[PDB]
């Protein structure tokens, strides 16, 4: 071997994606791209005639009615039903994960227990392989390949573009007056949307986070439990910021005007629009400081609340240039590599630094140095197991305790300064969480049985406790067809059979308790599984509503309160096929009735 | 071992004159630095000792073909004694004078893209005792001021508190200075009466102290082999 | 599963690479050496009424004669003595003293600076991990005298680990109520109050009753080699002193409540035998700081 | 809200006020310096055969020669310095010896009366109160080495406010796990396993989680003025032996396990450097006395 | 009832019953001497860089002069001294060093082999017995500073009896609450911190309330005979090292954390007054031995 020059070594560093233009222009130029192939504005605003006519079909109580001929009503709906939809598809394939783990809790256990020095990223990857996961690649390469249409993050610009703002009209109390004060929307919506992205985490991510530190096959299932638990929470919370009437402030990085070779210093300020806590990273030199500020109960002079986490002194009165950035990380992940990388700040160089931690915060990727992703990970269990410096519970609720005080604030304002019609034109009452308020979620499905389509929908977990209703709507090619509906359980299956087309139909309903489980059928159930077939199929949408608005929420579960009940999901992934039902087999049958397989027609 | 013994600012300046840039690079093919090894140290323990390698150490070490190898070559001489394995560099370059490298642009160098903090980690200056980083400040502040980054340095100093104390106070370009100077160099000496023939620990200590104790030796006989060999040259 | 570990085994910080060489050796050597006169003297000054052996012992320290208008501070040397404990502590201290300095005070006695004349017992324990099963606590208190107290709330019996490095010598077990205790893949005996251990003989399995807690005390003795002037109480005097003094406050670095944790938790890091030779010279040094410091207040 | 506090900080009695001027403390000077020669006078009359080095040291001690077939109680000397130790524990005690006869007894050497040159450590550690909220229990056990057990049963995390005192230089917590601790109306940091505090500045406040108790053990290190020939081993083996000997049995006084409960209790009490002043010339009568009984044991 | 006991002072193994005798008194004592001269004629060796001053101590401690390509360790003296310790601790030990070698190493320096000069103060806390009733939990853990943790699930409050031996001279009691403790048939005072006590005076009984634990530290105090020569830092570092080389390892005897517990608990035995006299032999012994190692190291 000849010896080495510095070429290859040079070409391989991180670079700093925020603070060059460049770099930063291509990013936001994909992430509308990626954005723009899924969700299209020309067919969402055509979809908008047949959604408001099934959401009125529903037959809501008075005051509980969603009109999406208003404009601001329209505009919260597609942001709501495509954060739902992420994280829903998210839930379904953490739901099949886990399944993959009790089927070989054999080896996993294995794997576990013998293999700990090696790291996260290499036992991930064990641990895919072992299970038939059909996603095997921890690499950012390979999640982002393996990514569906529905996953893809919403970008709050492209939403935003070509909606009226500021219609007046002037001491005009009459009918045609009104219906064009609907048909707009007021500045703040418009500046909330321009400062949206939403974040959903894969679960290979939370794989690696979950396996650092568990040696057995529950522990494992329960840390990835713990953690979406809490990603869902600040799901919720990320929507209710855009239903208060206040603007969300954005995430900038402060540079030096004049830039200097060796005295160069760059703070970070992350204000995450899905969590309640903000982080704020200062880089002088080879030192590192972090203060975590609480995003609740700032006053309008600073915007920086109580600050809940010191890490030294982080000076926030820097003056220099300002560049928007929207992170694509949560709260807890950056604070995890945060805290990883003052360890490593005497290893690392400058730019590896800054490098490592702006890949991170804008792009998702994580840092190549193994001894720097070890202890990130490490970090991140942390701050999520009930050990944690941070009392998310509390925070959590201070926030949304916070956000409710001002909907009722900035709606009484209004009602002063203009009419009560027109304040519920801009801060409608209905929209208060993402699971909180009526929804839909468009279904997709690729396998079809004897000609029948299979639609899923996973129903729960449930973050509310309540009433709650279940409805489904089929359009068809067909004049007449006939659709089954089939919700599936730890024992038995339901097996209806509607038949009617363009309206919604009412399938199933339930009541959650204070711990968020329902009884079906006898049993104690935290979430169920419906799946829709239905022949020559173009669009099946389930509508979910509760019977009280504004629901009471249910406490976040930690990681004791998974590993107590133990719910099996492995019966999920049968099927039927309606081609060949008869009419004995419809209504609820359990388990014992059938034969191994053949789960459409009863033993006789 | 003789630059080893300069104590002077004045002393390194002339020897640097007078010394070609192939006295600092080694022809020995060596070793991958930045390794942990362990070593024999049979004197204190029976068990093996743990240690790292490092570029500063008395063994030469392979080395890079860039600029940057070469002038990390240089400053190992000078605060080390023993340089690295850059084959090849030419035989133009190797006979000029390592001053020649450091202060002049005549020699067909360019050194203006250095990073002084990058040269400082890669040669180990939190193992470096003062002496030796004197006389590293002295071979940045020459290369500073014939890249007109005279400022870079002030502001690297400026970063590095512990470095702005043991800074040389002297000005390259100008005589006064270099005359007036009292900092002190001298990592090998004439060794007081007390040392004894005794194994360090560590792999630079143990180096440092061969050094020392070989320095008697060498100063009494240098002086005739170098002749037998120079005359009829 | 839980673990548990000694808070003064997390984390020992990098130690300082400078003034560890045979010069400078025996600059410590000669620092404690000339200290312990200026104890002496002061004594024969109290005691004869006169005060020509204080200013003999003084001059010889600080190259000066004392003076009644100038404080009295212990002139260069004490200067290069504080520098070099500041430097020891941490790899992050600037180590500032010259090599003429130091190699000029080295030469006010002739010592031979050897630092493995003796040896010197430390009493830390170090539990590096045990390991307990569901439905058990594990608290462990205290550096010299570790109790360990668990408590059993399952239906059964547990087995509980006990790891207790592979550099302590011997390790003593004693128990509030009788208990068994043996090494892995062996018999269990009957229950007994005291067991010794050696620690290198593997992991250790308590079997732990349900019902009320059982607390473990355990005492651990480990020799390392010093210097034959070493002397434990002077050196844990030093280095309560030093703290309070500032010389120990540098960035990321960890604090002890003594020398005896201090050492102990530096063996244990990985290549901790690195670091318990310049322990050992920092101890020497906080024995002459603490006599020169008495001596001589500021 | 409840409120704890170490034991040996609660009423600390009033001290003597008798024995403490010039005259009186050349006195105590004396009884240790002549005490000391007493001693060493024995050790070196084993070594050779002959009694004379012991002769010569008691005679000066006791003023009278060393006669067979007499139990050797030490004179005038031993008889004064017994009855100013007690003195000195308790305002209630009478004060017997003469000022003429403490005058006559310091003329027997010349030393200094001066009790304030150098400075010892003492490792008490004074942990004032500590409050915590209702569903909390806190206990505290330990002087040398405090250890606090905190449990919390609440459905949240509890703060638990630690007061150390305005005495103390320095105080290091060490806990069983990694635990969070911030000043008054300060953000907490991460969790870290040490903590290095100075009591001045200001009350703290520990983060107290759900679930297992968390115990906290911290030691202190204050610095106290005393004279040069102070010795912590000799003076509480002294504190031992007056105890023992039952000369701090007075109507209305504390009792102490150490010399180091002591003399903290006393300086946070109201007067705290007035009565720290009469505990430390206590301390070097207390010193004299372990010598002198050691060499005469009646 | 439950009854807790220390564990230090559980079952004394016997100490043995050889070299006891004033010509075997006098060898230990000699032997610390020499061994006193041998650690500082090695500090002025270090102070002169000569050999001269600890070969010349060596020769006197050995019989023999120093040779290269030899380890030192201390001749036929050091031999002696291993061995007799061995026996001191335990009487399962064998008695393996003839008179002929003891008379003559006693004869090499002229010292007194008296060991009842003078005192010493050591802390084991002596607790023979803690009675509790049923709905009670007791636990002892400390020797130096026992710590008794009493919690309390009945209905009423209990009272526990505290015997603390007839050796120990005084016994100071501090509380983590204020509790109150009065001796047999004798009307409860007030609460308090703290109590100074007389193990002679009896058992004493603590009110135990209902609520949260009481935890209970005691201190104690004792007087044994020691000869002069006696320093207690220097006799427990031997103790540790004798543990370390491995000569207390014999067969059916107990082992102790220090030279304090170790004293206390033959003291507290059956003919212990017997046993504490054999015991301060071996505390010398310990500390030539401990000079001894220290002078001449092994790696």
């Amino acid at each position: 071997r000849t010896v080495a020059d510095g070429t290859f070594n040079s070409m391989i560093m991180p670079r700093a994606v925020i603070a060059n233009e460049r770099e930063h222009f291509m990013k936001t130029r994909i992430d509308k791209i990626e954005h723009d192939l899924n969700r299209s504005a020309k067919q969402e605003m055509m979809d908008r005639q047949s959604l408001a006519e099934d959401y009125n079909a529903l037959n809501l109580a008075v005051g509980q009615e969603i009109k999406l001929d208003i404009a601001t009503q329209h505009q919260l709906n597609r942001l709501g039903s495509a954060m739902y939809k992420a994280d829903h598809e998210r839930e379904t394939e953490l739901t099949d994960l886990i399944n993959r783990i009790r089927e070989n809790e054999v080896t996993v256990n294995g794997i576990l227990e013998n293999q700990k020095a090696i790291t996260a990223a290499e036992r991930a990857d064990l641990l895919l392989e072992v299970v038939a996961s059909t996603a095997k690649s921890v690499s950012a390469a390979g999640r982002a390949a393996a990514d569906g249409s529905g996953v893809v993050p919403v970008f709050g610009p492209s939403v935003a573009n070509g909606i009226k703002v500021g219609i007046d009209i002037a001491d005009s109390v009459a009918e045609a007056a009104i219906a064009v004060k609907e048909s707009g929307i007021i500045t703040q919506l418009n500046d909330v949307y321009h400062a949206f992205q939403s974040v959903h985490v894969a679960p290979n991510d939370v794989i690696k986070p979950a396996a650092v530190v568990a040696g057995t096959s529950t522990e494992l299932i329960g840390n990835l439990q713990a953690i979406y638990s809490r990603l869902r929470s600040h799901s919720d919370i990320g929507f209710k910021k855009a239903t208060v009437g206040d603007v969300i402030p954005n995430s900038y990085m402060i540079k030096p005007v004049n830039s200097t070779e060796y005295a160069s210093w760059q703070l970070y300020v992350i204000h995450p629009v899905q969590g309640s806590l903000g982080l704020v990273v200062q880089l002088m030199g080879d030192a590192l400081t972090y203060n975590v500020f609480a995003q609740y109960g700032n006053t309008s002079a600073s915007e920086f609340g109580k600050t809940v986490l010191t890490g030294g002194a982080t000076n926030t009165a820097l003056e220099g240039t300002k560049v928007k950035f929207q992170t694509k990380v949560t709260a807890q992940q950056a604070l995890a590599l945060t805290m990883a990388l003052k360890d490593a700040a005497s290893m690392l160089s400058q730019g590896e630094l800054i490098g490592y931690f702006e890949q991170y915060i804008n792009l998702a990727l994580e840092p190549d140095n193994l001894s720097l992703q070890d202890n990130m990970h490490k970090y991140h269990h942390l701050l999520t197991s009930q050990n944690s410096p941070i009392d998310w519970n509390y925070h959590d609720e201070e926030m949304h305790k916070w956000l409710d005080s001002r909907k009722t604030t900035n709606y009484d304002a209004m009602q002063k300064k203009d009419g009560t019609v027109i304040a519920d034109i801009h801060i409608p009452k209905v929209f208060n969480d993402l699971r909180n308020t009526t929804l839909h979620c468009k279904l997709e499905g690729k396998q079809t049985i004897a000609g029948y389509t299979v639609y899923e929908y996973l129903i729960g977990p449930w973050a509310h406790y309540g009433d709650i209703d279940y409805s489904v709507v089929v359009d068809t090619l067909n004049e007449e067809t006939k659709w089954y509906c089939e919700v599936i359980g730890i024992d038995g299956h339901l097996l209806i059979e509607k038949s009617v087309q363009h309206k919604p139909e009412k399938i199933l309903e339930l009541t959650v308790n204070d711990s968020g489980v329902t009884s079906f059928n006898g049993r104690n159930h935290d979430r169920l599984k419906l799946k829709v077939y239905v022949k020559d199929s173009l669009s099946v949408k389930v509508f979910r509503n509760w019977i009280g608005i504004n629901a009471p929420r249910v406490k976040t579960k930690m990681f004791n309160d998974h590993i107590g009940v133990k719910y099996d999901y492995s019966h999920f992934d049968k099927n039927i096929s309606p081609a060949h039902l008869t009419l004995t087999d419809l209504g609820w049958h359990t388990w014992d009735q059938y034969n191994a397989g053949n789960w459409t027609n009863i033993k006789p | 071992m003789d630059v080893l013994s300069k104590g002077s600012l004045k002393e390194l300046l002339a020897h640097l004159e007078k010394t070609p840039l192939e006295e600092a690079i080694s022809y020995r093919i060596g070793t991958v630095p930045y390794q942990n090894v362990l070593i024999s140290r049979n004197e204190y323990y029976n068990q093996l000792y743990p240690d790292t390698t490092s570029l500063i150490d008395g063994v030469s070490r392979e080395g890079q073909r860039n600029v940057n190898g070469l002038i990390m070559s240089i400053i190992s001489y000078v605060v080390s004694g023993s340089g690295h394995y850059i084959p090849n560099i030419g035989f133009m370059l190797l006979r000029r004078s390592i001053l020649d490298i450091l202060t002049k642009h005549d020699t067909g160098l360019v050194t203006n893209n250095l990073n002084y903090g990058i040269i400082a980690r890669n040669l180990t200056v939190s193992k470096m005792n003062c002496e030796q980083r004197k006389r590293m400040l002295i071979c940045f502040k020459l290369l500073a001021y014939k890249d007109g980054n005279q400022n870079d340095y002030e502001i690297y100093l400026n970063q590095n508190i512990p470095l702005k104390q043991i800074a040389p106070n002297f000005i390259p370009g100008d005589m006064r200075t270099v005359i007036h100077n009292q900092d002190q160099l001298a990592i090998v000496g004439i060794p007081a009466y007390r040392l004894t023939q005794s194994t360090e620990l560590s792999i630079r200590d143990d180096n440092a102290k061969s050094y020392k104790l070989g320095y008697v030796d060498w100063y009494n006989s240098n002086s005739f082999l170098r002749e037998r060999s120079e005359f009829n040259l | 599963a839980n673990r548990a570990t000694s808070a003064f085994l997390d984390n020992p910080h990098p130690v300082g690479v400078n003034y560890v060489d045979e010069g400078s050796r025996q600059f410590v050597a000669v620092a404690e050496l000339l200290a312990s006169k200026l104890i002496d003297s002061s004594r024969e000054s109290d005691e004869s009424n006169s005060d020509v052996p204080f200013v003999q012992a003084y001059s010889k320290f600080a190259d000066d004669n004392p003076r009644h208008l100038r404080v009295k501070t212990g002139g260069k040397m004490a200067n290069a003595l504080t520098n070099v404990i500041r430097s020891y502590y941490s790899i992050n201290a600037p180590a500032i003293v010259p090599q003429v300095e130091i190699d000029r005070l080295a030469s006010k006695a002739t010592v031979s600076g050897d630092m493995y004349n003796s040896y010197a017992i430390f009493n830390s324990v170090p539990i590096v991990e045990v390991l307990s099963p569901a439905r058990t606590t594990v608290s462990i208190v205290g550096s010299d005298r570790a109790d360990v107290t668990m408590l059993n709330t399952g239906a059964g019996a547990a087995n509980i680990t006990f790891n207790f490095g592979q550099i302590a010598e011997t390790v003593i077990l004693k128990g509030s109520v009788p208990f068994q205790l043996a090494r892995l893949n062996q018999p269990m005996p009957a229950a007994r109050f005291t067991y010794k251990l050696r620690p290198l003989d593997g992991p250790f399995i308590v079997v732990l009753p349900v019902g009320n807690p059982l607390v473990i005390s355990a005492t651990a003795a480990t020799r390392i080699q010093v210097p034959l002037a070493f002397n434990k109480a002077l050196v844990e005097s030093g280095f309560q002193t030093a703290m309070n003094d500032g010389l120990f406050d540098i960035q990321n670095v960890n604090y002890y409540s003594s020398f005896d944790e201090f050492i102990i938790s530096q063996y244990h890091a990985q290549d901790g035998i690195n670091r318990v030779s310049t322990c050992v010279i920092l101890g020497l040094a906080l024995q002459a700081y603490d006599q020169m410091r008495r001596a001589l207040p500021v």
